[PDB]
């Protein structure tokens, strides 16, 4: 059973986690550095599956191989504390954050059983360049990891885990970056979710928010009531010819941050030019014709469990938003009146960056969501959030 | 992954 808290989870014993080159939970880390040396030579074998099981790389490219995996993570993927939602990853946006620059089809590693070919299990790998304290190392970020849920509790994530880092290790790559609901040994970081209604009615009708101690309905849409348009002037959708200065902003913005992608100007047009119902940016030219900020945010919605009338959330999720002459309040601002004019339903963000000058300011309500930052084999001291610059799918 | 949250 997973822990939630750093003092419950002190009292666990990870069976797993021991074994892994990370640092224990209890201990203070005052190096900076792998946990263990590069291995020269790599297993060649892929690891052994539970009788009746087969590994097999899927190819995205294939549009029924992308819908088995839609369907393996629509059914089975990351559900709240009271088993109420569940992420709804779309197809197009699988494709999105499981094909950027560099990617590769064996780092799509999926479970399948033998006769039926169901796919029953995932975890995936995408390259990226990690800028962490004073060191810049090229790692990978783990992602979408799951087990269908006939498959828990038999140690198939542990399976899953070891099989990616070898076929990682392949690849030269020795240290990696993922996030996890649960505590692990041993966070880097921990973020807190935030929440702001965007259609408040439709949040307390399905249990995603309640409404507060003393205030009507109609009272709590009054207070998260937003202006039709946004109000900053030169605001308008991120284009081809913006991907340069996008790309100098973001990087000149990270460096303020502890733990930072550092991106080619490929991968800014893979992570920021806008597909609809997946990613939104928004840039701010100015009376020179200058961009001088921009924000955005990508679109995941939710399943709503055993509604009879409501089956989705559709929420939108703070990604990069870089400040130079546009008040971060009066960008994140626009952010909100952009995603109610799209028809979200509530957008969330991370205490991370520099969200908290903004979150309280602009009707976030705290989460119980805690996001934890990891990396695999690297040592370091941890950071707190406002320190975090790093943003995942 | 990640993880799903909603307000406290
Ligand atoms: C997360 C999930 C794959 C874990 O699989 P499981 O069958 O419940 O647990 P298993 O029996 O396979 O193995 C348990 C080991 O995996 C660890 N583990 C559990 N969740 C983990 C997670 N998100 N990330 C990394 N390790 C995890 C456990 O700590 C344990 O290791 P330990 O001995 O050191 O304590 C599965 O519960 C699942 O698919 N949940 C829905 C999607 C999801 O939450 N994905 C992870 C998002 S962070
Ligand atoms: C979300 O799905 C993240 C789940 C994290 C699983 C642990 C991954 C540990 C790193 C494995 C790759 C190692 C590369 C050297
Ligand atoms: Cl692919």
């Amino acid at each position: 059973g997973p822990a939630k808290t750093m003092e419950e989870a002190s009292k666990r014993s990870y069976q797993f986690w021991d074994t892994q080159p990370v640092p224990k939970l209890g201990e203070v880390v005052n190096t900076h550095g792998p946990v263990e040396p590069d291995k020269d030579n790599i297993r060649q074998e892929p690891y052994t599956l539970p009788q009746g099981f087969t590994w097999d790389a899927l190819d995205l490219g294939d549009r029924g191989v992308l819908k088995e995996l839609y369907t393996l993570l629509n059914e089975n993927y990351v559900e709240d504390d009271d088993n109420m939602f569940r992420f709804d990853y779309s197809p197009e946006f699988l494709l999105w954050a499981l094909r950027p620059p560099g990617w590769l089809p064996q780092w799509h590693c999926g479970v399948r059983v033998v006769s039926s070919r169901k796919l029953v299990g995932f975890i995936s790998a995408i390259p990226a360049n990690i800028h962490i304290y004073d060191t810049e190392k090229k790692m990978v970020e783990i992602n979408f990891l799951c087990v269908h849920k006939k498959l828990r509790s038999k140690r198939v994530a542990p399976v899953l885990i070891r099989e990616i880092t070898r076929r990682v290790h392949l690849e030269g790559i020795f240290q990696a970056v993922y996030t996890a609901g649960v505590v692990l040994p041993k966070p880097v970081g921990t973020c807190r979710y935030w929440h702001r209604s965007l259609n408040p009615r439709k949040l307390i009708e399905v249990k995603f928010s309640h409404l507060s101690r003393n205030m009507t309905m109609q009272r709590t849409m009054k207070l998260y009531r937003l202006p039709e348009t946004p109000k900053t002037a030169g605001l308008r959708p991120m284009e081809t010819k913006d991907i340069p200065v996008v790309h100098q902003l973001l990087t000149r913005y990270l460096k303020q941050f502890h733990l930072t992608p550092v991106m080619s100007q490929e991968e800014v047009e893979h992570w920021f030019y806008p597909q609809e119902n997946i990613i939104d940016t928004f840039v701010v030219e100015n009376a020179n014709g200058e961009v001088t900020d921009f924000l955005s945010f990508y679109t995941l919605p939710s399943t709503i469990m055993n509604h009879p009338t409501h089956k989705s959330l559709k929420a939108a999720y703070s990604f990069y938003n870089v400040h130079t002459q546009t008040p971060l309040l009066d960008l994140m601002s626009d952010a909100l009146v952009l995603a109610k004019m799209k028809g979200f339903d509530v957008f969330n963000a991370l205490d991370l960056m520099e969200n908290k000058t903004f979150l309280e300011k602009l009707k976030f309500g705290i989460g119980d969501g805690n996001l934890q930052y990891y990396l695999y084999n690297w040592k370091c001291p941890s950071m707190g959030a406002e320190k975090v610059g790093l943003v995942l799918q | 992954g990640g993880c799903f949250s909603k307000p406290k």
